[PDB]
RNA sequence: GGCGCGGCUGGGGGCCUAACCCUCGGAUGGGGGGACAGCGCUUGGC
RNA sequence: GGUUAUUCAGAUUAGGUAGUCGAAUGACCUACCU
RNA sequence: UGAAAUGCGCAGAUACCGGGAGGAACGCCGAUGGCGAAGGCAGCCACCUGGUCCACCCGUGACGCUGAGGCGCGAAAGCGUGGGGAGCAAACCGGAUUAGAUACCCGGGUAGUCCACGCCCUAAACGAUGCGCGCUAGGUCUCUGGGUCUCCUGGGGGCCGAAGCUA
């Protein structure tokens, strides 16, 4: 899986305040991580349609959140789009 | 007629090496003998055959032997 | 060629026809006999009661090699099977034993159209 | 997998042509004790004894391994994989640790990198090679010799390869590319695993031109000739073989065999 | 690094001296993918359900051990390459089930 | 008509190597094949 | 005694078809349908 | 096989023992069982990976529901290139049944079935029941999770039935 370690690390690096563990801003870089790896792994695993699926949903819930956080807070989204480093 | 769970102590189900605990699940010809005749639970018989499976490859358990005097 | 007291005799049960093999303890075949070479033909050949007969004529010549004792194995889901073994019995010969080893595919080749019957 | 073309000409339509990315970016073949003056036609009189060849591509010949025991435990580094003009294979240019540099059919899997070894000590992996009384049975391994200390023959067309079956005495069992089952001998040579570009039967030539680069010229048919020529020789209007159909020589072609019964390879085959 | 299970059979009819050889080997390969083995129970020879390579018995071996979960699958292709091997097995390994406690 | 023995064996199986054949950083040798193949005379065929 | 071909005379049918079945003569040795 | 015949068999078959190859499918566990959006998924081993349920009530603060078009998946059959090919098996051949039998039964048999990649995009693709959300008796067994635990609590799978709906 992912390291449960790491995990902390991209919770951490994300996150208005200690704790916070679910901030829009975490989620989606939390989530991105989950991303990234699925799709890198079906990169190679072409014929694995099934787990796209879900990587369908990933890319779909981090979606509905990055709208949400561009609609609530411009400022604080431009910045996690490019930390992160995503719409292309 | 006699429910193989009554029938020994405490044991791990999920070894699968304790040959002599195994065999007392299988039958007089290898069959990996029914629920109504182990009385385990759904959770049990599982993880169990899963293992007696496991067993055979090694070759400790048998797959099948002949049906004998009828 | 040789005789033997121990032996080993195999039934083969089938629907259009029964028959047994005697063979020495390695397994080489002394004789054997089948509903056809008792006299019969096709459905006929299917009767326990040539099943009878053939396990004796069988175990009857097997006897004239010396033959004793004949751990028994059948194979065949047959309709004279026991019967078989009946005639083994009253054949006048020890049986050792009596085994199944009659064969079954752990779920391997697809089967002709008619034994398609699972599903 | 294989180079396709937009039509934007006829024949080219058709035609594709291999991707040489598994080409080390290397033109240049090792000059060193590696090319060599190659030519030829037909026979040593002056006579044709192999109908329709000739012309098509300038080629120079490189020399390759095919003993490989002349080096034994002494590893080398795969230096690169070349072009070869003149086999279906593509070829490796390995550096050995010593400083000698030989060439060695490039075999499926291959990188540019890769240790490598021959001899009986040698690890089962890709690329070495070693003797067949040690080669796990099972194994694919190919160029292959036949009788031992003396070359490989068997599978080093592109992307060919045989099995073991089994070993049996001072022979093992093989199943040749043809499918053929034979006793080779133990101490027989053999690099492990597949040979190379795999990818080759899937050209297209494509065009006429194209078959003629490649040295084979224009054939034709016996139906197109005339009686002194050719067995079907009644040429009068497009017409049936007048008989069981025959080479230029006359001999039948339809499925005659020719193998000599009393050949001594023959105990030796199964299949 | 998960820990695993590794049992392994060996040629039963097999002499101790040859055995030597082919224990290390599983030593050393275990240790050529860092196998840093646990525990272990070389539970001798033992007769087997069905002759395997037509012999009744078969030498055990089972090599507790944490190591690095992606060369797992290939620590197996190399046990399995010696013949006088005749059945690696590896597993993951899981806490115990009791039954009928 | 049957057991034991040697020359003669004829057939069939197996193994050998040294003829003969292939091959190996040139070898009075190593390896592979092997009394086969190849070749001579001869038999009948297509 | 057997085989085959045909035919109408019956027969089986509620009836028809066809068939089976029977007979004659020449040659020869249960199915469908209304 | 209804009984047969074609078929195979003295050139030695069937039955039996040993040895070998190869392909396909996974007996017993198995189920009124589970999982998945659907198609669908079953020996064992690892690896990579999707979804889902429960506990704690810690985090964000309405970020939701649907969804034309789009995009993906999509049983079997079928198509292309290349493999593979045991058993089965349209087409095909033969035997028999029949008035006839291009069928049912029998003997034989090829694509196909299997794999890789690419395409096809249909179905009784069925629960013939769009998805989400809140409302409105209980009884019974069953899978799975939590809790001092002859039972409460959550999530699935069933049968019987309050009211109510219903031709
Ligand atoms: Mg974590
Ligand atoms: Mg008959
Ligand atoms: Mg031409
Ligand atoms: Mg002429
Ligand atoms: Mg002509
Ligand atoms: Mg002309
Ligand atoms: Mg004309
Ligand atoms: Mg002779
Ligand atoms: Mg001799
Ligand atoms: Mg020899
Ligand atoms: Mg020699
Ligand atoms: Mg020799
Ligand atoms: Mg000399
Ligand atoms: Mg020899
Ligand atoms: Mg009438
Ligand atoms: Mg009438
Ligand atoms: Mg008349
Ligand atoms: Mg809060
Ligand atoms: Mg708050
Ligand atoms: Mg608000
Ligand atoms: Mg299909
Ligand atoms: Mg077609
Ligand atoms: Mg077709
Ligand atoms: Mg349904
Ligand atoms: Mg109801
Ligand atoms: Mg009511
Ligand atoms: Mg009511
Ligand atoms: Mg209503």
């Amino acid at each position: 899986p992912i390291t449960k370690e790491e995990k902390q690390k991209v919770i951490q690096e994300f996150a208005r305040f200690p704790g916070d563990t679910g901030s829009t801003e975490v989620q989606v870089a939390l989530l991105t991580l989950r991303i990234n790896r699925l799709s890198e792994h079906l990169k190679v695993h072409k014929k694995d349609h099934h787990s796209h699926r879900g990587l369908l949903m990933m890319v779909g819930q981090r979606r509905r959140l990055l709208r949400y956080l561009q609609r609530e807070d411009p400022e604080r989204y431009r910045a996690l789009i490019e930390k992160l480093g995503i719409r292309g | 007629k006699a429910k193989v769970k009554a029938t020994l102590g405490e044991f791990d189900l999920r070894d699968y090496r304790n040959v002599e605990v195994l065999k007392r699940f299988l039958s007089e010809t290898g069959k990996i003998l029914p629920r109504r005749r182990t009385g385990l639970s759904a959770k049990e018989q599982r993880i169990l055959a899963k293992t007696i499976k496991r067993a055979r490859i090694l070759g400790l358990l048998p797959f099948t032997e002949k049906l004998v005097r009828k | 060629k040789r005789q033997v007291a121990s032996g080993r005799a195999y039934i083969h049960a089938s629907y259009n026809n029964t028959i047994v093999t005697i063979t020495d303890p390695d397994g080489n075949p002394i004789t054997w006999s089948s509903g056809g070479v008792i006299g019969y033909k096709g459905s006929r050949k299917g009767t326990p009661y040539a099943a009878q007969l053939a396990a004796l004529d069988a175990a009857k010549k097997a006897m004239a090699y010396g033959m004793q004792s004949v751990d028994v194995i059948v194979r065949g889901t047959g309709a004279g099977r026991e019967q078989a073994i009946r005639a083994l019995q009253a054949s006048g010969l020890q049986v050792k034993s009596i085994v199944d080893d009659t064969p079954v595919p752990h779920n391997g080749c697809r089967p002709k159209k008619k034994f398609r019957k699972a599903s | 997998a294989v180079k396709k073309f937009k039509p934007y000409t006829p024949s080219r339509r058709f035609m594709t042509v291999a991707d040489f990315s598994e080409i080390t970016k290397t033109e240049p073949e090792k000059s060193l004790v590696k090319p060599l003056k190659k030519t030829g036609g037909r026979n040593n009189q002056g006579r044709i004894t192999v109908r329709f060849r000739g012309g098509g591509h300038k080629r120079l010949y490189r020399i390759i391994d095919f003993k490989r025991w002349d080096k034994v435990g002494i590893p080398a580094k795969v230096a690169a994989i070349e072009y070869d003009p003149n086999r279906s294979a593509r070829i490796a240019l390995l550096h050995y640790v010593d400083g000698e540099k030989r060439y060695i059919i490039a075999p499926d899997g291959l990188q540019v990198g890769q240790q490598v070894v021959a001899g009986p000590d040698a690890p089962i992996q890709v690329g070495n090679a070693l003797p067949l009384r040690f080669i796990p049975v099972g194994t694919v391994v190919h160029a292959v010799e036949l009788e031992p200390k003396k070359g490989a023959k068997l599978a080093r067309a592109a992307g060919t390869s045989a099995q073991i079956q089994g070993r049996e005495g001072d022979y093992v069992i093989l199943r040749l590319p043809s499918g053929e089952l034979r006793k080779v001998h133990g101490e027989c040579y053999a690099t492990v695993g597949a040979v190379g570009n795999a990818d080759h039967k899937n050209i297209v030539l494509g065009k006429a031109g194209r078959s003629r680069w490649l040295g084979r010229r224009p054939h034709v048919r016996g139906a197109a000739m005339n009686p002194v020529d050719h067995p079907h020789g009644g040429g009068e209007g497009r017409a049936p073989r007048g008989r069981p159909p025959a080479s230029p020589w006359g001999w039948q072609t339809k499925g005659l065999k020719t193998r000599k019964r009393r050949k001594p390879s023959s105990r030796f085959i199964i299949a | 690094m998960r820990r695993y299970e590794v049992n392994i059979v060996l040629n039963p009819n097999l002499d101790q001296s040859q055995l030597a050889l082919e224990k290390e080997i599983i030593q050393r390969a275990l240790e050529n993918y860092g196998a840093r083995v646990e525990k272990v129970e070389e539970l001798g020879l033992r007769r087997l359900a069905y002759p395997i390579a037509k012999d009744p018995q078969g030498y055990f071996l089972w090599y507790q051990v944490e190591m690095p979960e992606d060369r797992v699958n290939d620590l197996a292709r190399e046990l399995r390459i010696r013949d006088n091997v005749r059945r690696v097995m590896v597993v993951k390994s899981q806490e115990p089930f009791l039954a009928n406690a």
